[PDB]
RNA sequence: AGGACCGAACCGACUAAUGUUGAAAAAUUAGCGGAUGACUUGUGGCUGGGGGUGAAAGGCCAAUCAAACCGGGAGAUAGCU
RNA sequence: GCUCGCCGGAAGACCAAGGGUUCCUGUCCAACGUUAAUCGGGGCAGGGUGAGUCGACCCCUAAGGCGAGGCCGAAAGGCGUAGUCGAUGGGAAACAGGUUAAUAUUCCUGUACUUGGUGUUACUGCGAAGGGGGGACGGAGAAGGCUAUGUUGGCCGGGCGACGGUUGUCCCGGUUUAAGCGUGUAGGCUGGUUUUCCAGGCAAAUCCGGAAAAUCAAGGCUGAGGCGUGAUGACGAGGCACUACGGUGCUGAAGCAACAAAUGCCCUGCUUCCAGGAAAAGCCUCUAAGCAUCAGGUAACAUCAAAUCGUACCCCAAACCGACACAGGUGGUCAGGUAGAGAAUACCAAGGCGCUUGAGAGAACUCGGGUGAAGGAACUAGGCAAAAUGGUGCCGUAACUUCGGGAGAAGGCACGCUGAUAUGUAGGUGAGGUCCCUCGCGGAUGGAGCUGAAAUCAGUCGAAGAUACCAGCUGGCUGCAACUGUUUAUUAAAAACACAGCACUGUGCAAACACGAAAGUGGACGUAUACGGUGUGACGCCUGCCCGGUGCCGGAAGGUUAAUU
């Protein structure tokens, strides 16, 4: 079983965008950005036990950082995981 | 049987093709294949260490016993095949114990014939006996150089060596090149001559031909430039110079033999 | 016209990339090299 | 059946014109040869510089080849400008 | 927005490589864009890539790489065994419909499938680094059966026409449905079953191979498509109604048949040829040491698992390779209509574009084209270039020849349309009815309906009917090279190179020879009907004299002659 720590760890910020509430409004699925080493068992564990909640299936994918620039200086972001976690229509977080 | 094309194309005019009746029509016999890959004459190193190799169509290895060391266990020919790999035609026999096995086909070879090695074995075709025990003045093939090695002599198609003389545990040998050698009396040699003799009468009749077999084109070197070739260079056809190799050794008579370790089992040079 | 660069990143990876420089003395040679330089980016890995 | 025939794709490159500070450090246009074969093509691999490879032109080996490229001996030497 | 023009085997669509945010939205026009710019692949900000089934990762190997020990080598290192990597190849599983500004076989709806684990039950000899089978493989050709797809009719909905006519034999549009499951068809392959024995498969084996009898000879395996189900579902012209004129919601008819037909599928088949056509695992099976009322295995039921990485966008291109928003290059897949042999060509569909400087004028001259009186190569180094020929069917066709050719030699005639033969012929396809039974995706007759060349005769229009695009100029003498090929990437394609054939010569296998200080490797898992070197160059008739010079081969009496002593 996976520990307090991981779960407690995993789980970044809530993602929000108009694509998040489509989902949250239709399929009652919540997007999450989430530890870039996370997978789908840690998400749902995660999101079970500190969001109280019961959970279908998780879908993940990594986004790629913007390669931008900062008065002559070439920078890149940072690549995050986001997860899409279906809530089974009983809960409404 | 050897038949020459009509003239239908110019490719064909020549060609001269050898056709067996008898050869097997269908696969070979698959427990006894290898995969043999082509190297284009390169060694390990890389480098084309024989020239004019490369391309040609892909075969597959058929193991041939060239010891015939299951000694008085009748064997019968099963079937004539194709062997991509050498001159000669090979033919599966089946034992009386259920093994199989590929021989080279001797002349006369057909199916339903009978064969057997050992020391006990009648003077047929086909068998295989020690030289001992077989007269003076035979006609073999596949004949050993050492006892238990294999038959490395008198392989190619309609290629056979004759017994000439014995004397104590040496038999005299008439090589298939003129060469009178001396072979141990217990090596082993299979009675008849080799198959297929009408190989040599096959005309490829195109250059596209030799291409298949994997053999790439000859250049003359008279026909290159003196960096390249001892033989190169000059205004139009010039040669004024001994023929060489492309190493600068003389290739018109000079004799390169220098084995003192064999020199004691020759009794006359081919000449 | 076909010309002389054809990008293939398997090949460039076997040909020059970090591996391959490590696996003989010499190709050790150039990274300590390109090290003593300071260049930013010893090979064609990234 | 065929290194068979005519002819697209595909592979080439015999002629002419244009272009020649080009649209292009070798092309365009109109014709042209081969087009089931010694054919052509993708992917990967091997051969290394007095060495490779070459159906042989001293051809090709990264727009470089009668001895590649990069670094070093090195401020070679220069009765010459 | 309406007109016009262009591509349409692409200038449309989708992958792989490669690139990396170029994708979508808001905003801005300084710089970039060969002009302007409100626009942009430009700047700035925000958004966007969802998988048990697709790919990678993974299991398995090829060429090849590395390589414990090992062999070799001044050092560095080189080769290689057992191993271990290495795809461009083998290996489990998903389809339709809908949805976003941007993703979807990934989200949703509906219906599926695969491999493994955990438990329960029943039965039961399981077991591998070993054996056997399978996986497993070429070129070409031909037929038959299909489907994708198309056309037409039938049906449903709409229409009655800006100018003569248009209730009809008229016009427009639609007539769609998957995987899976069940059936096991056209067709391909092979004789089944049971005993007894055995010098083989490194041991064993009940498995494979082999020998001998009994008996029945129809059993077994593979197999496109069709049909049923999936599916009373979905989709659906069109209508109703809103819209901030993008678009949103609901309703929603018909949803059949015949014919034609692929380069796709049956087919990893069949026939045929010689140049004789990967490997290993997954898989099935056999036992071994062993375990032995345990493990393990077979089968049914339930539960659990299928992680991680990729997924936007370009992809014949303004995003890749070419310094550029560069007339260049870039592997694979899809493949509609009319004419046509055709993926040629012309005009079009779906879809996509008008190529990021324009406006005038209508000089010389340059470029790319059209026509030309009379002459017709008089041009010129040379008919360079241009002009000309050009299809199908039929008649006819010389010297010479290696008997195949030459040959499409040359040359000549017909060709449109209408009607009749014949309200659609020859042919192809094929329903209803009937008959039989191994009863079914069966067979025999039946010919409805559909589709449909070629020709003959008459008639008829034009200057012209292969009317456009497309599409051989032909003949005669002669040099060289036999021929198909190859070559100076970028001034030379040839008479040069190669070639099949010929000859000489080396080479007896640890071969000669070549790459290597070596170990080794190629030659070759070949063995003198083989392999290397050299010259010549299909074929026909032939290939004369010289061994004094140089080379090579053979010999070893005599003269000379090194280290050595
Ligand atoms: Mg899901
Ligand atoms: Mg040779
Ligand atoms: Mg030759
Ligand atoms: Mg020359
Ligand atoms: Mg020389
Ligand atoms: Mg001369
Ligand atoms: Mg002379
Ligand atoms: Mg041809
Ligand atoms: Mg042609
Ligand atoms: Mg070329
Ligand atoms: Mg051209
Ligand atoms: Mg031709
Ligand atoms: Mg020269
Ligand atoms: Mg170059
Ligand atoms: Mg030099
Ligand atoms: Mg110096
Ligand atoms: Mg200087
Ligand atoms: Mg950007
Ligand atoms: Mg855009
Ligand atoms: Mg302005
Ligand atoms: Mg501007
Ligand atoms: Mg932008
Ligand atoms: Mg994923
Ligand atoms: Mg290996
Ligand atoms: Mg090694
Ligand atoms: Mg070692
Ligand atoms: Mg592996
Ligand atoms: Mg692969
Ligand atoms: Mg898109
Ligand atoms: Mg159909
Ligand atoms: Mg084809
Ligand atoms: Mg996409
Ligand atoms: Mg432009
Ligand atoms: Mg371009
Ligand atoms: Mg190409
Ligand atoms: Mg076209
Ligand atoms: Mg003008
Ligand atoms: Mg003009
Ligand atoms: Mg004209
Ligand atoms: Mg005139
Ligand atoms: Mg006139
Ligand atoms: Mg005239
Ligand atoms: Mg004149
Ligand atoms: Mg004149
Ligand atoms: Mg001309
Ligand atoms: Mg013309
Ligand atoms: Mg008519
Ligand atoms: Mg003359
Ligand atoms: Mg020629
Ligand atoms: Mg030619
Ligand atoms: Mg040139
Ligand atoms: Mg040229
Ligand atoms: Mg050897
Ligand atoms: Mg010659």
């Amino acid at each position: 079983m996976i520990r307090e720590e991981r779960l407690l760890k995993v789980l970044r910020a809530p993602h929000v965008s108009e694509k998040a509430s489509t989902a949250m409004e239709k399929s009652n699925t919540i997007v999450l950005k989430v530890a870039k080493d996370a997978t789908k068992a840690e998400i749902k564990a995660a999101v079970q036990k500190l969001f109280e909640v019961e959970v279908e299936v998780v879908n993940t994918l990594v986004v790629k950082g913007k390669v931008k620039r900062h008065g002559q200086r070439i920078g890149r972001r940072s690549d995050w995981k986001k997860a899409y976690v279906t809530l089974k229509e009983g809960q409404n977080l | 049987a050897v038949v020459k094309c009509k003239p239908t194309s110019p490719g064909r005019r020549h060609v001269v093709k050898v056709v067996n009746p008898e050869l097997h029509k269908g696969k070979p016999f698959a427990p006894l294949l290898e995969k043999n890959s082509k190297s284009g004459g390169r060694n390990n190193n890389g480098r084309i260490t024989t020239r004019h190799i490369g391309g040609g169509h892909k075969q597959a290895y058929r193991i041939v016993d060239f010891k015939r060391n299951k000694d008085g266990i009748p064997a019968v020919v099963e079937r004539l095949e194709y062997d991509p790999n050498r001159s000669a035609n090979i033919a599966l026999v089946l034992y009386k114990d259920g093994e199989r096995r590929y021989i080279l086909a001797p002349k006369g070879l057909k199916a339903g014939d009978q064969i057997q090695s050992g020391v006990d074995a009648a003077i047929k075709p086909g068998n295989t006996l020690p030289m001992r025990n077989i007269p003076v003045g035979s006609t073999v093939h596949n004949v050993e150089m050492k006892p238990g090695k294999g038959g490395q002599l008198a392989r190619s198609a309609g290629t056979y060596v004759q017994i000439v003389a014995r004397d104590g545990a040496y038999v005299t040998l008439r090589l298939r090149s003129g060469e009178m050698r001396k072979v141990e009396a217990d090596c082993r040699a299979t009675l008849g001559e080799v198959g297929n003799a009408e190989h040599m009468l096959r005309v490829l009749g195109k250059a596209g031909a030799a291409r298949w077999r994997g053999v790439r084109p000859t250049v003359r070197g008279t026909a290159m430039n003196p960096v390249d070739h001892p033989h190169g260079g000059g205004e139009g056809r010039n040669f004024g110079k001994h023929p060489v190799t492309p190493w600068g050794v003389q290739t018109k008579g000079k004799k390169t033999r220098s084995n003192k370790r064999t020199d004691k089992f020759i009794v006359r040079r081919r000449s | 016209m076909k010309r002389t660069f054809q990008p293939s990143v398997l090949k460039r990876n076997r040909s020059h990339g970090f591996r391959a420089r490590m696996a003989t003395k010499n190709g050790r040679q150039v990274l300590a090299r390109r090290r003593a330089k300071g260049r930013a980016r010893l090979t064609v890995s990234k």
